[PDB]
């Protein structure tokens, strides 16, 4: 019970630091991009 | 914890002071508090443990060699029974000083410095005073 | 001017070992606590040494001999405690030596969990006051895990420390401001020097410093208090064959010491002089620096015979005699002369002026390159 419920757990802290640093450097990509554009 | 820091102003014998330490257990969760109270656990630790050892020099002589079989005897207490009722308690005056060093280290005890060997001590103590084979013995 | 004062060299158990940690005893200034390397050479021989030696008798042997199992990374007195030596592995775990116990084997350790330190310990710290104080340690995974000196089965805070995006910084130093107990500072080995906070709203790393192109050695802040406060100043050695001079509050370096033809491994403020701290090298030349007599070269400067690699650099408290290890387990005790020493009453104003003039010489150094 206790090791599926610390398994969980990790799961999650994977699956919100992929949405962080998925989101901030996307927008670092654009950035760089929109600047190479102009 | 000025208020807890007069103890030797008031408490002249280690009797009341572990009376004392008893009642104002729960303030001890506190870790700034657990911290302020360092050198009168040492001393305590150490009466512990002189009573521990008075205790096994207590139960260094046997049940046959002690007056209290001989007090037994003369109050219509049969052997057998009478060594059961003072082995335990002895084990209850073991039990009594495991909750006084619970006290006075507080919660953790088992994992502490000075608690360890003390835990451990009472653990192989309290395995060498159970009564269940003489039990067994006297019943066969 | 610099001079030999004592050399210290056990043959049992310094020999084939390389000097790990050095630190003298607050209470006790004439007792030093030397860590040591694992010896390849001798496999059956304890891996972890730590002997402490004692500067007021004459003798050659050590005072007190300690050995673990595994190899001693960083060891240190405790500050509140007399009796104890506080000592971190290469395994993780925080082994508690003790001197009234008739046994060179450490009398606590740590467990090796999740919950305690697995990677290798390189800095162990004892912060607080007499009635409130804990112990400090952060591993090279980035753990850091606050011990009471006798709950030494599980620690009472516990964090992890990320600076962005979740990632584990690689700490190999730790330095702490002087009467601070809740800011300090760390040095990963990637070559980003980072602030921290222990405990509070916002815990873990603050501020970020680039700096450096090499992996942080070591990292202290300034010790000497006088009339004008320094407690946000600290240096940093590192493997780019640079120390560089740093604050708390400009996020760029304040100064860069390239003169140095080789890597450089230790640094750390004097506690009395307030411009002075002393660094080594690879070759075995011990370097002082004084920023109110010069800001180019070394003040005074000695090499121990051999040319051994100098791992390790200890100042005592009076600031008078410093240690120094090696490769070889050569520990060399070099006292200072007073005239380098002894600081004068204006010596925290002329450091002032000093820092004052080197702040506007090298804000004025890159505009006029850029413009």
């Amino acid at each position: 019970l206790t090791q599926y419920e610390r398994e969980k757990a990790l799961r999650r802290q994977a699956e919100e630091k992929f949405i962080e640093f998925e989101d901030a450097l996307e927008q670092e990509k654009k950035e760089l991009q929109i600047q190479v554009e102009h | 914890t000025a208020r807890l820091r007069d103890q030797l102003g008031t408490a002249k014998n280690a009797n009341e002071m572990f009376r004392i330490f008893s009642r104002f257990n729960a303030l001890f969760v506190r870790p700034h508090i657990r911290g302020a109270i360092r050198e009168y656990q040492t001393q305590l630790i150490q009466r512990v443990k002189d009573d521990i050892e008075s205790l096994h020099d207590k139960f260094k002589v046997q049940y046959p060699q002690s007056q209290a079989c001989k007090m037994s005897h003369v109050r219509d207490l049969p052997p057998v029974s009478g060594s059961i009722i003072w082995a335990k308690q002895i084990d209850r005056q073991l039990t009594a000083y495991m909750k006084r060093v619970e006290d006075v280290l507080g919660k953790g005890w088992e994992n502490h410095v000075e608690g360890q060997k003390l835990k451990q001590d009472g653990d192989s103590f309290r395995m060498k005073l159970n009564t269940q084979e003489i039990f067994d013995d006297w019943a066969r | 001017k610099l001079s030999l004062n004592r050399q210290f060299f056990d043959e049992r158990w310094s020999k084939h070992r390389v000097v790990s940690c050095l630190d003298w005893s607050s209470q006790y200034p004439e007792l030093l606590v030397a860590s040591y390397n694992n010896n390849e050479d001798a496999p059956h021989e304890p891996d972890g040494v730590a002997l402490v030696w004692n500067m007021k008798y004459k003798k050659t042997t050590p005072e007190y001999v300690f050995h673990c199992q595994s190899a001693v990374m960083s060891a240190t007195f405790a500050k509140f405690h007399p009796n104890l030596v506080v000592g971190g592995t290469y395994s993780g775990q925080i082994v508690l030596w003790d001197n009234r116990s008739n046994k060179r084997t450490p009398v606590q350790r740590t467990p090796l969990s999740a919950a305690a330190h697995t990677h290798p310990v390189y800095c162990v710290n004892v912060v607080g006051t007499q009635n409130a104080h804990n112990l400090i340690s952060i591993s090279t995974d980035g753990k850091i895990c606050s011990w009471s000196l006798d709950m030494l089965s599980h620690p009472q805070d516990s964090m992890e420390l990320v600076h962005k995006q979740s990632k584990a910084v690689a700490v190999t130093s730790m330095s702490f401001p002087v009467g601070d107990v809740n800011n300090f500072v760390v040095g990963s080995e990637e070559g980003s020097v980072y602030t921290a906070c222990r405990h509070g709203s916002k815990a873990g790393i603050s501020e970020m410093f680039e700096g450096h192109q090499g992996p942080i050695t070591g990292i202290h802040c300034h010790a000497a208090v006088g009339a004008v406060d320094f407690s946000h100043l600290f240096v940093t050695s590192s493997f780019d064959w640079t120390v560089k001079l740093w604050s708390t509050k400009n996020n760029k370096p304040l100064y860069s010491f390239e003169d140095n033809a080789g890597y450089v491994y230790d640094v750390m403020w004097s506690p009395t002089h307030p411009a002075l701290f002393a660094c080594v090298d690879g070759m075995g030349r011990l370097d002082l620096w004084n920023l109110n007599n010069d800001t180019e070269v070394p003040t005074a400067s000695i090499s121990v015979e051999g040319n051994p690699a100098l791992n390790r650099v200890r100042w005592t408290h009076s600031g008078r005699e410093i240690a120094v290890g090696d490769s070889e387990g050569q520990i060399v005790i070099y006292d200072v002369g007073e005239q380098i020493a002894v600081p004068r009453n204006d010596e925290w104003a002329r450091f002032g002026r000093t820092l004052a003039e080197i702040n506007a010489n090298r804000a004025d150094a890159e505009e006029e390159a850029a413009t």
